[PDB]
């Protein structure tokens, strides 16, 4: 339907927010997104250690889960995310498992079990001959 | 996995889910590539895994092509499918393989063991049978068969009734009492009355409850210091007026040598001794209670009870009306606070009425012993009775259970082995007392702290919570047994347990947990519609046995914060909430122990 695309095709758009106004970034729905995971029974915290005073990110009317970012910038969550934030337990994420035991792990055990994607290309769609008949 | 041996071997063993090889077949070419890249193809630096996998052909290809992920081509290489038909054949050695830890389990209960099986349990039905205008009376034994249809796939369904009854012309035209509410003021319902044609309304009255028929006494608002006026007409002497609501049955087309036989559809929060008085021609009231045998036990269950209506009796008397013949009933209703200490609900009562049980079991398919027969079912007799007019049931089928299924009879020797009749830890508590008793919806033990701190405890309080199907109190969040069958759960499990172990079972108290949540909804729904639909299924979740005919779900005490924010978003109708504001009476609220929680929207 759309443009051609050489690489994949996008049937659905991910509804981009405009870039007019400062964006508000609602994570209620997060929730069930990471309670889906096999492993996962619930989360037990969901908030920021005061890294959002930098832009001035003011949490809107009442609700603890959204944040609204100031004009220009966009969200980077984790920077430079495994080796610099997930596998260092200093605890940007907290894994509680069996009550209390807390096992945490390295930077490229979990490179290994992520999905790497695969890059695709769209060949030109053709007919191919038939077998030419003497038919002259 | 192949689909023609194992429709004929599955449906003679069991075959339960566990299978001595989970083997799957791109499973197992996985362990043959590693077993062909040893075996050396001859003067060459390639093995024999090239050969069996040589072009474009991988074993997650070739699983493919074996489980038809993808559809066969024609042209698939030959020492291939020669592979790929090796594994159709070895489908039949791994498939009685796989049958035999099923045959294993059964040999030990059955052989080694001794342990059967439960047979199928016949159930009861009420069957009310009135007569014709022809004859006063008509005789029918034990052993003559009513019956309605026929189950499918099988033979007809007939029930055989316990105990012979003989019927007689009669009905219950008046049913009516007299409740003391107030001192010196007493009220005269009347919610059955055939002579001006009113019926019992509305399936289920509470007796002695508020009907707006009633009109005061006022030949006893003030107490006689006429012709001695009393309620119902007037009375030759005193007669006292004593703080017990009564309630007459006012019979009729009955004579004094006839029997009289009533089912009663009773539910009870505690039961009243009743005693029974009837009706004289010098207007005294004699008792009855020698001449009643009930199987009622007092008014507490439903049942039957059958009554040779005394000699002496007299359809002619003061002080009641004087076409009907009348029975006296005392209730002793327990002194008890609330809605439990009220008064039997009675779904309804019926004249000349015996049971029916079901004749033979082994016949009939399981198909009908899955749910209750249906109500005003069974509506004819096996064989004419030209003088039989009708027999009805009002209510249908209680009881009866199914044959036992070979997974439910390894569930239920299992048990058996685990704790073995006696009640001595805390986890043979929670069980002998959930597949006894049908009322129980769940236990919870008393906690993690209480067990660990200790200060020599001896008494041990499980607490009990109860199905809607079964209970006294009239609150559906909250449902409360009466404290007289809650002590008879004690007193099983006494015998079970340790004598030093003092058991006894109560029913929590109910800590309220409220919220007050904002929540934005979809572009197209009004909002008010939006709370209350989603109120509804919040209200299920957390409370499952408020919601009847539901199955026992094991639930924690602790409600999490974000599992409830889960829950609420994935309502199909929800988008996005912002705060829920957890009010006990922001985190997550976990239960203290001995308590309940139950949620609150305001």
């Amino acid at each position: 339907e759309g443009p051609l695309l050489e690489h994949g095709w996008i049937p659905e758009l991910p509804a981009a927010r405009d870039y007019t106004q400062r964006l508000t970034l609602n994570l209620s729905r997060l929730v069930n997104s990471l309670l889906e995971i096999e492993g996962i029974k619930h989360v037990n915290r969901l908030r920021l250690d005061d890294s959002f005073d930098k832009t001035a990110i003011e949490p809107v009317k009442g609700d603890t889960w959204s944040w609204s970012i100031k004009e220009g910038y966009y969200p980077r969550l984790w920077g430079e995310d495994p080796l610099n934030q997930l596998a260092q337990q200093n605890g940007p994420l907290r894994v509680i498992a069996k009550g209390g035991i807390s096992v945490s792990v390295s930077k490229e055990q979990i490179q290994a079990s992520l999905p790497s994607q695969s890059l695709i290309q769209n060949e030109p769609v053709i007919l191919a001959y038939g077998q030419h008949r003497d038919v002259g | 996995e192949l689909n023609e041996l194992t429709n004929k071997l599955s449906n003679l063993v069991p075959m339960t889910d566990f299978k001595l090889d989970n083997r799957a077949s791109l499973q197992l070419l996985k362990y043959i590539e590693a077993y062909t890249k040893i075996i050396p193809f001859n003067s060459g630096d390639k093995y024999w895994n090239d050969f069996f996998f040589m072009s474009g052909n991988t074993p997650e290809k070739l699983a493919k092509l074996y489980q038809k992920e993808i559809e066969p081509n024609g042209e698939l290489l030959p020492q291939q499918a020669f592979l790929l038909a090796v594994l159709r054949l070895l489908e039949t050695p791994i498939s009685l393989l796989n049958v035999l830890p099923a045959a294993h389990r059964e040999l030990y209960y059955r052989e080694l063991l001794g342990l059967s099986s439960h047979a199928a349990q016949p159930d009861q039905v009420a069957l009310s049978m009135e007569l014709n205008s022809t004859v006063m009376e008509q005789l029918l034994p034990e052993g003559t068969l009513f019956e309605a249809g026929q189950d499918e796939q099988g033979n007809a369904l007939q029930y055989a009734l316990d105990a012979s009854l003989l019927a007689n012309r009669g009905y219950i035209s008046d049913l009516r009492w007299l409740r003391n509410d107030g001192e010196k003021q007493w009220v005269t319902s009347a919610p059955w009355d055939l002579q001006a044609q009113v019926s019992l309304p509305s399936d289920g009255i509470r007796l002695f409850g508020k009907t707006n028929s009633d009109q005061q006494v006022f030949g006893g608002v003030l107490i006689t210091s006429m012709y001695h006026l009393t309620p119902f007409g007037y009375s030759s002497d005193i007669e006292p007026l004593e703080e017990n609501p009564a309630l007459y049955l006012g019979f009729t087309d009955v004579k004094p040598g006839q029997t009289l036989a009533l089912y009663w559809k009773l539910k009870s929060p505690q039961q009243p001794t009743v005693s029974w008085y009837y009706l004289d021609q010098h207007n005294q009231w004699a008792e009855l209670d020698s001449w009643v045998s009930d199987g009622t036990q007092n008014l507490y269950q439903d049942g039957t009870w059958h009554v040779e209506l005394p000699v002496d009796a007299s359809n002619q008397a003061e002080q009641m009306p004087v076409g009907r013949y009348w029975l006296r009933a005392v209730v002793e209703v327990p002194a008890h606070e609330g809605a439990l200490g009220k008064a039997p609900w009675l779904y309804g009562l019926i004249y000349n009425a015996m049971t029916a049980t079901l004749v033979n079991v082994d016949s009939i398919s399981d198909s009908h012993f899955l749910t209750p027969l249906p109500a005003s079912s069974i509506q004819r007799p096996v064989e004419p009775i030209i003088v039989l007019a009708s027999v009805n049931q009002p209510w249908a089928s209680w009881g009866g259970r199914i044959p036992e299924s070979y997974s439910a009879f390894f569930e239920r020797i299992a048990q058996n082995l685990s704790h073995r009749n006696r009640s001595l830890t805390w986890g043979n508590m929670v069980t002998l007392l959930k597949e006894r008793y049908v009322s129980i919806f769940d236990v919870k033990y008393p906690g993690n702290d209480e067990l660990t701190r200790v200060p020599a405890l001896e008494q041990q309080q499980l607490t009990v919570i109860p199905a809607n199907r079964y209970n006294d109190s009239d609150d559906s969040l909250r449902p409360v047994l009466n404290p007289a069958r809650l002590q008879e759960m004690a007193d099983w499990l006494q015998q079970k347990d340790s004598p030093w172990a003092s058991i006894e079972v109560r029913n929590p108290e109910y800590l309220d947990v409220k919220i007050h949540y904002e929540v934005i909804f979809k572009p197209d729904v009004n909002e008010d519609f939006g709370y209350r639909q989603l109120q509804q299924q919040l209200c299920e979740v957390y409370m499952p046995w408020s919601i009847d005919e539901q199955r026992p779900v094991v639930l924690n005490n602790s409600i999490n914060y974000f599992q409830l924010l889960a829950t609420i978003q994935q309502q199909p109708l929800v988008e996005r909430v912002t705060r829920l504001t957890l009010h006990r009476a922001t985190a997550s609220v976990e239960a203290k122990d001995n308590e309940v929680l139950i949620l609150v929207w305001e």
